[PDB]
């Protein structure tokens, strides 16, 4: 999950050579689906990504405090000063064919939280387990190996 | 827990051939070569070459699913020209090009 | 499991790791999204039963649903967003890539189609190679306002002998809509083929999409300055109208609609103007957004979001409301301590002027939190009650 | 000078001097 | 805790940089934006390692075994 | 004829060069190789004799896994599964060990330099933990206070990145081509104008301006690739280029053989 | 194998509506006052200015379905050499409007063309796949 | 309600679902572990006998 | 734009 | 942990809905989602 | 804050002035005499406690230097006026209306409210280093992430949650892209 | 960093969730909206400090 209420599992993992990559050589650690943003109408998840990208470059942590004078344009100007595109879009090349992507990818660091829920603690499959003493129907629960 | 061993990405399987050549019925003189324990790195390389050859009609490849590392490569040529032969030619081309690059590079490196 | 669709047969493909894997067309009937969701599987133990599943509750049989007598399954999410981009006129695909796309169609015949453009250069259009996915002998025509046999706006849809002639594939065509492509293929070619269709369309669109690339970013939500000032005034005048209604009713010069109390007619009008304002603002933001705006691309395809979203990101959040009314008075004669008593201005009673992109002043934010809470509460109540009706 | 009005950023210093005194879970302890 | 070695993206070795980093900050008062540069962290994939890092091994050592 | 290469920048940690007269695929195939399939030495196993540290044991064995080692001669160290002995030997592996006993009242630091190679190397250059620091210490494995002691044995084996990223020889690899947009592989998102907003890429200097008055050439193909390569240091950068190329070459060769035997 | 239709037109109007790579072309016949053309071309390949004259031809086959297209090898005489811009498509509608005025509609992979004129002229066009040829 | 009209049952598996594009519409990927746990009692006959024998 | 922690250096150089 | 310490409970006018008096006293954001929604409050 | 009309100069102003402030940070950065602190601020009548009941009878200004004095780039948000001359009290900082969970959210003003709620709940179950001493203590189901990192985008309030000393997550390079459909 | 603010019983960390209630001693009036003959109730709940 993010700090923004975005939560998602991992779809799949790729290695460096298979991920897309910026001309500068950075590869993203993580990729998410654009369709998350418009429906959920979380802009902060974007803004943070940008602001962080500046804090990353300049070496000064950013102030996200809720009610302040910090404005998007202000950030964009700061970022442009470091020579990246001012909105955080960045040109990426496909991993497989090493060809530029006709679209540019919004790209940058963001802060993420791993969550308690882990697939290993969840998955279970029962065929012919133990039965409850009372109803002689399969027991309840994973730890008890129920159905 | 169920993560397959990482080495299965490259180590050849038990009694599992490097290639498989299956003639395809739908189109004539066309054949599909499955590779084992390979991915884009090798795959896309060839196909580019296969398209340089005038005498090769159709060449494409796909990794059918990212988990397993294998892919299929389909070649089709004009009559009287063995697709396998075409693939041999493409390989001999690449190996040449690389060896040239190595020579040229080390050459450029010594001048530093 | 409130649909008969919610339990369906499936054909097992053993794969490694942990999660159940399944195609995304089937995510809608289960009302399923992939974050922490889980799905119980049930193996039949008897040959008889095993047969029944394949012959009754199978997924290809479930494409058409008796509820709304239309497709309940259809292209969704990234695939749907991409396919639109693929069928645009501006799109063309070079040889090398056209080959691979074709080869991703599993059942493809081995016949390369004649490129739509020759000399200079071979070029295949998008519609052309997409038509490879569609089974032959399908005929569809759909006409819209502005649609003509030329269709300059590329509205509508037309397919002949399983070849797309014009029209851009999108929700009302390939989606779950009543007269959709899917709905037709099901009847014409049989469900067993209609299922195979989804696999074809996806594997293609998804393929071209990873090489085309797609994304979204803040630049999509930012409106150009002249639009910004235009939105600004467009609100300001609305506030001005409201203020005049206020002065009038303060002077007892207003006459309430019959059956409505004076203050009722007052609120009714004020809200009317406000929602009109928010809407007029949104429309401005939409018109401004150019064709390469990503969010606009997603809305035009209809995958996610809608007009009101771009309204709130780029333009205005609008009236926050509790229980169908403007924010009430918790404190005596005021909404928050920061306002003098008996202040009916929409700033006081909870109109939220700033769009999410610009952020909210605190007394705005608080209101918007009240509205959100109403939204969570009632939602929990409706869900809990509706199930007990279903029973 | 000392008697001048205060800027907004200043206010944070106050809040620090608050939590130094009280602590986050203080109402339970007091 | 204790200085991630290498880097979560680019793979450049970030471990040894840590000590010299604290050296620069304490000794030369230079701001981070300068420090990381002089250390030779060009990309910001690296930079976030050093800058964002929180070193708890210190506060662990103060317990008696 | 074949490709030509012009090295712009050659440092200890970085090679930057222009590669030219090559189809896109061959290039991308290369960088994928150097990122992944180049052999390297790394620690494949740990035996912890005594650990009093605050750091969890496998937490340590993780960090040890990441520590670059000197791979120069790795060519002649066989794979684990190739050697016929049981577990390891001096043919398939290199043995490293570390003894750390906290002395002073002040905090003691375990450094990468503190590893010591106990196994006979047959006089081949392998396994020395690499120090690119100017102060001559290197990777910081773990800290110790006073009575906290750490003594363990590491078994370094040969491997490649695809198996585990701790074998990856190459840090980030900058790949670029067509700095001006001449080929039109990319359309630019913009607000008012794309030229003003989108930064001018540095490599643009080595190619011609777009020459706005021109019709679009549809024949041209991608060449003149800009590659910057960065080694972790476990292999010298020039070797990273050469070896990656060679490895890829052997791979294609394997294909050719498979065809030959049928 | 032989030309179905030929003429020289002149561009009345060019519309790059919403689209970067395709413009819609309003062109009239040099000769017959009743022959009109609306067509959609890739501009990036074959640029077009208004009032330009365009040699237009159809010629249902370039010879001098069921056939897999091939990369032209070399030294191959395909016809098409004379014409600078070649497209391939099919007539999806025949509309009889008035008198001797007939209109046909050729979809080319989704690029649309409306050809119109004297019933005398255009009779050679029935339902078959057509190539479209242009030069200058 | 609890123990008759519905009940807790055997031969069932539960896990997280995640999507895959490369699967045909009707299928589902089932992880090897679960597969190795659940089982289907097929009947021996002349047709399957060889295949079953191999399984055993 | 970012959070200023260099207030130890600022308050030491001012007081 | 901290949010758990400060957490305040209301035993079972619509109470669940956020009320104007809560300005500055009780977090508008943090609430549990569920049967207990809006009955639990955070300082 | 307690606002007072009574002044040598003109309009109303907060009683707290820079002198008090520097007199506080003297204490903070120090660790000269008597340790001027919150109790002091409260005894001198600068800051006052207010319940919900007394909140009826007063009038509050959101920002001191915005809304106190009597009298524009398009980016900044739109604000109300100072026309009220009677302000008795001024808010310390508005952000303090957020609880602990929300405090960690960056820019919560820019989020739709339920995404703040869902974050308030989910943030409770995240992994992260809960206490320095976990190594010496026994309890069921402890979870610790190897390499915690303090976020780049921060909220000032995090300073007082110790969130930079006990971070719950890791900054990660993230691209929003429709890539493989996975 | 431990915040205290809780009790240890039987080697488990217990906390008291702040319990809430309506003030005592304050007069309140309320409408009865139903056929019940009472138009208005005035409640006061009285308790010693
Ligand atoms: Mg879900
Ligand atoms: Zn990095
Ligand atoms: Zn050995």
């Amino acid at each position: 999950a993010s700090r923004h209420g975005q939560k998602g599992t991992i779809g799949i993992t790729y290695r460096r050579e298979d991920m897309p990559f910026t001309a500068e050589g950075i590869v993203p650690d993580l990729i998410i689906n654009p369709h998350a943003i418009p429906s959920r109408m979380t802009v902060a998840h974007l803004i943070e990504c940008l602001l962080s990208k500046v804090a990353a470059l300049s070496g000064n942590e950013g102030d996200a405090s809720p009610f302040t004078d910090i404005t998007v344009e202000g950030i964009s100007k700061l970022l442009r000063e470091h020579g990246y595109q001012s909105r955080g879009f960045e040109v990426m090349y496909n991993g497989h064919t090493g060809k530029k992507l006709m679209a540019q990818i919004f790209f940058g660091p963001t802060y993420y939280q791993r969550l308690r829920h882990m697939v290993d603690d969840k998955i279970h499959a029962r065929a012919r387990g133990p039965m409850q003493v009372l109803t002689r129907q399969p027991v309840e629960g994973r730890s008890r190996d129920g159905g | 827990m169920n993560a397959p061993d990482r080495f299965e990405l490259f180590l050849l399987g038990e009694g599992e051939s490097k290639l498989k050549i299956d003639p395809d019925t739908k189109a004539p003189n066309a054949v599909v070569i499955t590779f084992e324990k390979e991915d884009h790195t090798l795959g896309n390389l060839i196909r580019a070459e296969l398209l340089n050859d005038r005498k090769v009609l159709f060449a494409a490849y796909k990794v059918e699913h990212p988990f397993f590392a294998r892919f299929k490569l389909r070649i089709q040529t004009t009559e009287g020209y063995d697709p396998k032969d075409a693939l041999k030619n493409a390989c001999n081309s690449i190996i040449n090009k690389l060896g040239a690059l190595k020579t040229n590079f080390e050459t450029e490196w010594n001048l530093q | 499991s409130l649909h008969k669709m919610s339990m369906m047969a499936h054909r097992v493909k053993v794969i490694p790791y942990s999660t159940f894997r399944l195609n995304l067309s089937v995510t809608s009937p289960y009302n399923a999204d992939f974050d922490g969701d889980e799905m119980n599987l049930h193996v039949p133990q008897s040959e008889e039963t095993r047969a029944e599943l394949s012959q009754l509750c199978a997924v290809p049989l479930q494409i058409v649903s008796p509820q709304s007598n239309k497709p309940c399954m259809g292209i969704v999410q990234d695939t749907l967003c991409g396919i639109r981009k693929l069928t645009l006129r501006d799109t063309f695909i070079e040889l090398d890539q056209v080959l691979n796309m074709l080869y991703w169609v599993p059942d493809w015949d081995g016949v390369i189609p004649t490129p739509a453009i020759i000399k200079p250069k071979p070029l295949w259009s998008g519609k052309q190679i997409l038509s490879v996915a569609i089974p032959n002998g399908i005929h569809l025509q759909r006409f819209d306002e502005g649609t003509t046999l030329l269709s300059p706006k590329d509205n509508g849809m037309l397919i002949i002998d399983g070849q797309i002639i014009f029209g851009v594939v999108e929700k009302k065509t390939v989606g779950s809509s009543n007269g959709g492509l899917i709905h037709v293929v099901t009847r014409e070619k049989g469900p067993q083929v209609c299922a195979k269709l989804f696999g074809n369309i996806q594997k293609v669109v998804n393929f071209w999409l990873l090489h085309n690339g797609f994304s979204t970013g803040i630049g999509d939500t930012i409106a150009d300055g002249p639009t910004m000032r235009e939105i600004t005034e467009t609100i300001a005048e609305a506030k001005k109208k409201v203020l005049d209604v206020t002065k009038e009713a303060q002077a007892n010069l207003l006459t309430a609609k019959h059956g409505m109390t004076l203050r009722e007619s007052f609120e009714d009008n004020v809200v009317r103007f406000l929602n009109e304002a928010r809407d007029k603002a949104g429309r401005l933001a939409e018109v401004n957004l150019k064709d390469l705006n990503n969010v606009k691309q997603m809305v035009m395809a209809g995958s996610k979001g809608s007009f009101i979203n771009i309204a709130q990101m780029s333009a205005c959040v609008g009236q926050q409301s509790v229980e169908g009314k403007r924010i009430a008075f918790g404190f005596v004669d005021r909404t928050l301590p920061h306002f003098s008593k008996d202040d009916y201005s929409p700033e006081s009673k909870g109109f939220v002027e700033n769009s999410y992109l610009r952020g909210l002043t605190p007394q705005e934010f608080f209101f918007h939190a009240m509205g959100g809470r109403e939204g969570l509460i009632d939602t929990a109540v409706k869900t809990a009650e509706t199930g007990y009706i279903q029973r | 000078d000392e008697s001048a009005p205060i800027t907004a950023e200043d206010s944070w210093a106050v809040i620090s001097a608050f939590f130094r005194e009280k602590g986050l879970v203080s109402q339970q302890l007091d | 805790m204790i200085v991630p070695v290498r880097c979560f993206s680019c793979g450049k070795v970030v471990g040894d940089k840590w000590e010299s980093y604290l050296n620069l900050l304490q000794e030369d008062e230079l701001d981070e934006g300068t420090a990381l540069s002089r250390l030779g962290l060009k990309r910001y994939c690296c930079r976030r390692m050093i800058l964002t890092h929180v070193d708890l091994i210190e506060k662990f050592l103060r317990y008696n075994p | 004829e074949g490709p030509q290469v012009k090295i712009r920048e050659a440092s200890k940690d970085n090679v930057d060069f222009i590669l030219s007269n090559v189809d896109l695929a061959m290039a991308n195939s290369l960088r994928r190789v150097m990122i992944a399939e180049i052999p390297t030495l790394a620690i494949d196993s740990v035996e912890v004799e005594t650990n009093t540290t605050v750091l969890a044991d496998e937490f340590i064995a993780h960090r040890l896994g990441l520590i670059p080692l000197q791979s120069m001669d790795i060519e002649q160290l066989e794979y684990s599964r190739d050697c016929f002995c049981e577990d390891h030997c001096d043919k398939c592996s290199v043995v490293l060990t570390l003894q750390a006993f906290g002395e002073s009242e002040s905090t003691t630091n375990v450094y990468s330099k503190d590893l010591v190679i106990v196994s006979n190397l047959m006089g081949r250059n392998i396994g020395h933990p690499i120090i690119q620091d100017k102060e001559g210490n290197g990777v910081l494995i773990c800290k110790l206070r006073k009575g906290q002691e750490l003594k363990l044995t590491c078994v370094a084996k040969k491997g490649i990145a695809k198996e585990h990223a701790k074998w990856g020889p190459a840090a980030a690899i900058e790949f670029e081509y067509d700095p001006w947009n001449k080929l039109k592989h990319t359309d630019y998102w913009y607000e008012q104008d794309s030229a003003k907003e989108w930064p001018q890429s540095k490599n643009c200097e080595y190619e011609d301006p777009p020459n706005e008055g021109d019709p679009f050439d549809y024949k041209a193909q991608a060449d003149t690739f800009y590659m910057n390569v960065e080694s972790v240091g476990s292999i010298p950068v020039d070797q990273v280029v050469v070896r990656g190329i060679d490895t890829l070459q052997k791979k294609v060769a394997s294909i050719l053989l498979a065809l030959t035997q049928m | 194998s032989n030309t179905l239709f030929d003429d020289i037109f002149q561009v009345s109007e060019v519309d790059p509506g919403r689209y970067n790579k395709v413009c819609r072309i309003e062109a009239a016949s040099t000769t017959q006052d009743q022959c009109k053309l609306t067509l959609d071309i890739n501009v990036e390949l074959f640029p077009v200015a208004a009032q330009d004259s365009l040699t237009v031809t159809i010629a249902s086959s370039l010879n001098l379905a069921t056939r897999s297209w091939r990369p032209p090898q070399a030294g191959d005489r395909s016809l098409a050499d004379d014409y600078d811009y070649v497209m391939y498509g099919t007539a999806y509608k025949f509309e009889e409007v008035s008198k001797d005025l007939i209109a046909v509609y050729y979809s080319f992979g989704g690029l649309l063309m409306r050809l119109e004129g004297n019933y005398r002229n255009l009779n050679n066009l029935k339902q078959e796949n057509a190539y479209l040829l242009i030069r200058r | 309600r609890g123990n008759l009209m519905g009940k807790r049952v055997d031969f069932s598996a539960r896990t997280v679902i995640s999507g895959d594009p490369n699967l045909e519409l009707d299928q589902v990927g089932v992880p090897k572990s679960i597969a190795k746990t659940l089982t289907y009692p097929e009947v021996v006959t002349p047709y399957n006998i060889d295949r079953l024998t191999q399984l055993v | 734009f970012i959070k200023r922690d260099r207030m130890r250096r600022n308050f030491l150089r001012m007081r | 942990t901290l949010s758990h310490l400060r957490r305040t409970n209301t035993p079972i006018a619509k109470p669940r809905q956020l009320h104007n008096t809560h300005w500055g006293l009780v977090c508008p954001a943090e609430t549990p989602e569920g049967q207990a929604c809006g009955l639990v409050k955070n300082l | 804050f307690i606002v007072e009309d009574d002044e040598s100069l003109g309009h109303k102003e907060l009683k707290v002035r820079k002198g008090h402030i520097a007199k506080l940070m003297a204490t903070e950065y120090q660790d000269d005499v008597e340790e001027y602190t919150w109790s002091s601020l409260l005894n001198e009548g600068l800051v006052e406690y207010i319940d919900a009941e007394e909140e009826e009878s007063i009038l509050i200004a959101m920002q001191p230097e915005d809304l106190e004095p009597a009298e524009v780039d398009p980016a900044k948000r739109i604000r109300v006026s100072h026309h009220a001359t009677t302000f008795t009290h001024c808010e310390i900082h508005p952000s303090m209306i957020l609880g602990v969970a929300a405090s960690i959210i960056p820019f919560p003003d820019h989020n739709q409210s339920p995404r703040n709620t869902y974050q308030s709940a989910m943030g409770k179950q995240a992994m992260g280093v809960f206490l320095t001493n976990y190594n010496v203590r026994m309890d069921t189901m402890a979870n610790i992430l190897y390499y915690p990192q303090k976020p780049l985008g921060t909220t000032r309030a995090m300073e007082y949650l110790k969130f930079r000393e006990l971070p719950a997550g890791q900054n990660a390079i993230v691209a929003i892209a429709c890539y493989s459909g996975y | 960093f431990d915040m205290g603010g809780y009790f240890i019983i039987n080697g488990s960390e217990k906390v008291l969730i702040a319990q809430e209630r309506s003030a005592g001693n304050i007069v309140q009036v309320f409408k009865k909206a139903a056929p019940s003959p009472i138009s208005h109730v005035a409640e006061i709940r009285s308790a010693l400090e």
